[PDB]
């Protein structure tokens, strides 16, 4: 419960200058957040994709 | 009387016989149940080996029958 607070506290305060490169969204899952949760704070940002057909 | 002694030879192969052989069998047996119940224990994590023979014996097997909530499941 500590753990997810935490996690709270990093995303509202650190994270606009930290970075926290070594987590994955799954890593949260089973510790401080559902499936569910996790999958909807990753579908909220965009990530570089393939390159189009078009290159 | 007796002329000669009674005897005859026993079949016999790299000085094996039948009669010794015959004594070891159940030791084999016991040995095969041994490298079994080794070799089982061996591979009990394995998932198929939970899947197809230990979740299937009777009573202990419910053991074995364990799901992931998928709330707790990233994959
Ligand atoms: C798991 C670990 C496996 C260890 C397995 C050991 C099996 C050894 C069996 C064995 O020595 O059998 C001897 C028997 C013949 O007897 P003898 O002629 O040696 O008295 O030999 C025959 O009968 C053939």
């Amino acid at each position: 419960a500590s753990l997810r607070r935490g996690y709270q506290v990093y995303k509202e305060v650190c994270a606009a200058c930290h970075s926290l490169d070594r987590i994955a969204w799954r890593n949260l899952v089973g510790v401080t957040h559902t499936t569910d949760e996790a999958k909807a704070f990753a579908e909220e940002l965009e990530y570089d994709d393939e390159p189009d057909d078009e290159g | 009387y007796v002329k000669k002694p009674s005897y005859k030879i026993v079949p016999h192969f790299l000085g094996f016989n039948i009669p010794t052989v015959s004594k070891w069998i159940p030791i084999f047996g016991i040995w095969g149940a041994a490298a079994g119940i080794g070799a089982l224990f061996l591979i009990e994590g394995v998932p198929r080996t939970r899947q197809d023979i230990l979740s299937k014996i009777p009573i202990i097997g419910e053991h074995w029958i364990r799901e992931i909530p998928a709330s707790d499941n990233p994959f």
